[PDB]
């Protein structure tokens, strides 16, 4: 840590302080991320655990680069390569005018780049959102915060107490599914899709029943034709209202024929039909796929 | 339990 | 989803290498025995019953023990810490919540602070280098168990007893990557049950003939066959649960048609 010089805080992640710093001796730019270390009670927190067991394994340019971890008798610390923003922050700057099309399609064949790669790797992320997407001003995208991913070398179990975010959270959670699968992650993916496109959030939750029901509203209430298994599924209750699907020209209007074919294949409700990273990759949506780099 |  | 199967296999299959034990370590460590590991690895079985822990859980929790001792002298007198350590760890890394560090020290009847375990903690995770996502033989099964034809809730449960099984003797069972002693406990399991043998679909993705699989096997169907009078006996009373079907109940063949 003698070499490094801390500039500014620039955000927080799981359990842990992010900073931007110099190494003093090469010069690089590094975002440092200080861990909430309990020395005497708890020791090193399971978030930083997973994220350093994790991203360790995995090296891909749309997922953040650890660089070192600096672990001292009362203080860790984690150097990645430093973004200059997340995506939830730039779309803030953008709304109003929208973030341009053409880089949001970028952004989203990127995000499924490096979703594909930690699936292939057995890591689920588990907790996709703006705030967790960074941006360089390249224009390129990584995924960040690894601090609720697993590894599923076994099935994940889903947790009683969900601790992972209600705006970005698949149906078949909400449900009560008894493990997650790598459907979770292309849920959410599908979600920060339309987000960038209509500038808000697709689906803004207040609860977990509100969760579901304005899910249902856009979707239309699911049934044993479209989702084989969902009446008989922990949380479904005969009493849902019936809502009737919208057509996706309505949910979102700036997107292409490709682009609303793409997020209803990304929104599907059976998690064994939704559309895997990898294939989605291979969706005509990007066929014309450039990389524009974003006004920040 | 204590163990060796 | 089905499309990273394959990928997710070929990717374990890989990682197992890197994150293998040094075979002939206890041979180095002055101070302890396989016999001392085996009678840890037992305790940490019943401590996995007693808080409801994931059986992955103990299976990392071993693999970080083995790689631990593989490179750091430790003396009979704090074994044990060492265990209860990686345990902590391995619960931290798989469970959706770990017991409290007090109660990791409650388990070795507060023969250690909770002080020493964090700081054990640190010291086995500096020594791990924190490469804690290692493959177990309990991954191996659960990838396997998607080639039943049909799926037989017996065979899982006793190809899940023999995997744990392995975990108590180091002699021979650390010469062995967790993907074949995988291969043998389904076998084997197959075989008692049913009469079946290693199927093809799983000769074309692991690459494994039953024929490979043999010197994992005939060891491993001693320790079956022997398993009443082990020794260590965790394993035997916990697959005794309803939960598993018995099958530590069922009768091993005295013979494997090899
Ligand atoms: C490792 C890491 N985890 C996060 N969570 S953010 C983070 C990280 C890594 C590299 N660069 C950045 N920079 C950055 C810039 C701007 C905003 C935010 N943010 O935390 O709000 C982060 N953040």
């Amino acid at each position: 840590m003698e070499n490094f010089q801390k500039v500014e805080k620039i955000g927080e992640g799981t359990y842990g302080v992010v900073y931007k710093a110099r190494n003093k001796l090469t010069g690089e730019v590094v975002a440092l991320k200080k861990i909430r270390l309990d020395t005497e009670t708890e020791g090193v927190p399971s978030t930083a655990i997973r994220e350093i067991s994790l991203l360790k394994e995995l090296n891909h340019p749309n997922i953040v680069k650890l660089l070192d971890v600096i672990h001292t008798e009362n203080k860790l610390y984690l150097v990645f390569e430093f973004l200059h923003q997340d995506l939830k922050k730039f779309m803030d700057a953008s709304a109003l005018t929208g973030i341009p099309l053409p880089l949001i399609k970028s952004y989203l064949f990127q995000l499924l780049q490096g979703l594909a790669f930690c699936h292939s790797h057995r890591v689920l992320h588990r907790d996709l959102k703006p705030q967790n997407l960074l941006i360089n001003t390249e224009g390129a995208i990584k995924l960040a915060d690894f601090g609720l991913a697993r590894a599923f070398g076994v099935p994940v179990r889903t947790y009683t107490h969900e601790v992972v975010t209600l705006w970005y959270r698949a149906p078949e959670i909400l449900l009560g599914c008894k493990y997650y699968s790598t459907a979770v992650d292309i849920w959410s993916l599908g979600c920060i899709f339309a987000e960038m496109v209509t500038r808000r959030a697709l689906f803004p939750g207040d609860s977990e029943i509100d969760q579901l029901f304005r899910i249902f509203r856009t979707l239309g209430t699911p049934d044993e034709v479209v989702w084989p298994g969902v009446t008989s599924m922990p949380d479904y209750k005969p009493s849902f209202p019936k809502w009737a699907r919208q057509d996706f020209s309505k949910v979102v209007p700036p997107l292409d024929e490709d682009g609303r074919s793409l997020l209803s294949q990304m929104l599907h409700y059976d998690p064994n039909k939704r559309i895997s990273a990898k294939a989605a990759l291979a969706h005509p949506f990007f066929q014309d796929v450039t990389k524009p780099v974003p006004h920040l | 339990r204590r163990x060796f | 989803v089905p499309d990273y199967h394959e990928d997710i296999h070929t990717y374990l299959r890989e990682m197992e290498v890197k994150c293998k034990p040094k075979v002939g370590y206890m041979k180095k460590q002055p101070d302890i025995t396989n016999s001392m590991r085996a009678i840890l690895v037992d305790w940490l079985v019943e401590v996995g019953e007693e808080y409801k822990l994931q059986n992955e859980t103990l299976h990392l929790a071993v693999n970080y023990i083995d790689r631990f001792l593989s490179s750091m002298s430790v003396l009979r007198g704090k074994l044990q810490l060492v265990g209860t350590a990686a345990m902590l760890l391995a619960s931290k890394f798989e469970e959706i919540y770990p017991p409290e560090v007090a109660e990791f020290v409650y388990i070795t009847d507060d023969t250690y602070t909770k002080k020493q375990v964090l700081r054990m903690e640190h010291l086995v995770l500096k020594v791990l280098t924190f490469d804690l996502a290692a493959p177990t033989v309990n991954q191996f099964l659960t990838q396997y168990f998607l080639h039943q034809q049909p799926a037989n809730c017996k065979v899982e449960s006793l190809a899940m007893f023999l995997g744990e099984l392995s975990l108590i003797d180091a002699d021979p069972y650390l010469k062995y990557l967790p993907s074949v002693i995988a291969g043998a406990a389904f076998h084997l399991a197959l075989y008692t049950v049913t009469g079946q043998s290693w199927p093809e679909s799983l000769i074309r993705k692991t690459g494994y003939t039953l024929e490979s699989l043999k010197p994992c096997l005939m060891d491993l169907h001693q320790t079956y066959l022997k398993a009443p009078q082990h020794a260590q006996q965790s394993i035997r009373e916990k697959y005794k649960n309803s939960k598993y079907h018995g099958v530590s109940l069922l009768n091993p063949p005295e013979t494997l048609n090899l």
